[PDB]
């Protein structure tokens, strides 16, 4: 119905969100750069609306930067630098993407990126570098 | 009065901090949080949000008071988050603020 | 909403904006918990720009 | 009240300054004490606004 | 497409971008992958030029 | 009277300048000896304001 | 025959063209093999005069 | 007659110029032979201003 209907357009193709360069600690204090990146869907186009001021990808890329960091930084902390390096199958990145799709307490955590309209289908890590002293 | 009700706020509070073991950390944190009831939001508090943002570096900074820094460092950022999101909600209780919480997690 | 200069750039070293549109002089800030003012810059600034991009402040300019 | 610039600076250094709003050219300037005075500007002065800022001096622009 | 000043910055210090045709303060900005976008300058930037010219980028203006 | 801007320079070097009326374009000199001349810049200085600010010398603003 | 600012940065940069006729944002450059162009500026470039001061390259104005 | 710039400033620092009019875009000269000549800024430069000023070279400007 003109001038009373709007239409706002969201992307249902998979978005893909990279890291830059930053710094974790790992069980022995060993410091690590790790460059990672996400992809993610939105779930539900009205709840990702609403729960983004005006569906913005940034704002929703702003809360997946800061839900992702926590989660990944939680998993390094209990593991080796040689246990990272030498995962090959993934076992922490596909830990840390359950995390992110199913929170901690057909309910649905708030904390859970269920919660907000966003599906986390993959996060890989794709560089794992040392400080350059240690280097 | 329009009250941004379904929209997810941010929140963020850092610090340099002291630990249990006379140990200091710099520290950050996010937080974020939803609004209900908008007439506790609206006539209880002025500026709820810098209310809670004061109310969250307060229980940060008890919480990371308790601990010690190397567990801090790598074994206790579970244990951190978790104290430190119920810390918040006991703080922020009196208040009877429109806000409710989502998520707080260790930065 | 109109607010101070000098505190706008208070609260942008305290990691409280979110994205800041420029039309010339005025500027329309939205804070990270979605609460939007307006400000206006005094005098020509050099150093406003440098401090919105160092603290990770979206930047948005207007025709 | 009609008072030069450069009494006005070693005020503001003096930290005697609470608010200035800066419409153009001219500075309309609250001492600590509630006193108001007006300023000209004679020539624009990048250190103006840092000066200010450093001090912890109110700022504020103008529509 | 506009695309705003900050995350055009950032892929220019990540370079993903080949060269920028800048028109007053519009900039139309080729992608290293031949993606066209427009952005804004939002105020005078002092050292836009310097990290363009550091990433090797092909800037042109228009009369 | 009319005096030339690097004679105001080495003038207000040996610090014999009292009062600098700034309008615009324009300078309106009062000299230690209750001397009062014309002096023009050639082109914009920030050190100006600067250098009559490190020694003592009062300036003055127009509308 | 329009080149661009960038190529026009590299290729003083190996000492290659003479004169710099600056007609405004415009620039009218013959290289050392008499060949002559136009090239534009895109924004206000400070260092520009001093990159063609230090390699001896010869600047002329317009009226 | 009108003189290149990169000669002029060569000139200048080859102490040989005595006085300078400058009238904004336009620059009137005088040699210490008592030669006259005109030349142009071709893009403002505080730093024409200094050199002049640190050489002892008469600057004037005019209403």
């Amino acid at each position: 119905i003109p001038f009373i209907e709007t239409v706002k357009m969201l992307d249902a193709r998979i978005q893909t969100m990279d890291n830059q360069a930053d710094r974790f600690v790992t069980k022995e204090k060993k410091d690590l750069i790790v460059d990672s990146y996400i992809k993610w869907r939105i779930s539900d186009f009205s709840r990702y609306y609403l729960a983004t001021g005006g569906g913005d990808i940034s704002q929703a890329e702003v809360l997946l930067k800061r839900k992702f960091s926590d989660r990944l930084r939680s998993e390094i902390g209990r593991l080796d630098v040689k246990d990272i390096v030498t995962d090959s199958r993934g076992r922490l990145t596909l830990e840390v993407r359950d995390a992110l799709n199913s929170g901690s307490a057909p309910v649905i955590n708030p904390n859970s990126m269920a919660a907000l309209g966003i599906e986390v289908v993959d996060v890989r890590i794709k560089q794992i570098n040392l400080p350059t002293e240690v280097s | 009065k329009p009250v941004n009700v379904e929209a997810v706020r941010e929140l963020a509070a850092s610090g340099v901090m002291l630990t249990s073991d006379e140990n200091v950390v710099r520290v950050e944190m996010n937080v974020q949080y939803r609004v209900t009831n908008p007439e506790k939001y609206l006539y209880s508090v002025t500026s709820p949000d810098d209310s809670l943002r004061q109310a969250t570096d307060s229980a940060l900074r008890g919480v990371i008071g308790k601990y010690t820094m190397d567990r801090i460092l790598t074994e206790g950022r579970t244990v951190i988050r978790s104290d430190t999101q119920r810390e918040l909600e006991e703080t922020i209780r009196p208040y009877d603020m429109g806000i409710t919480l989502l998520d707080v997690n260790f930065q | 909403r109109k607010v101070d200069y000098s505190t706008f750039l208070q609260e942008v070293n305290n990691d409280q904006v979110r994205e800041a549109r420029i039309n010339g002089r005025e500027i329309n800030v939205t804070k990270k918990d979605s609460n939007r003012y307006t400000t206006y810059i005094p005098v020509q600034d050099p150093k406003l720009l440098d401090n919105l991009l160092t603290k990770n402040v979206k930047v948005v300019g207007e025709p």
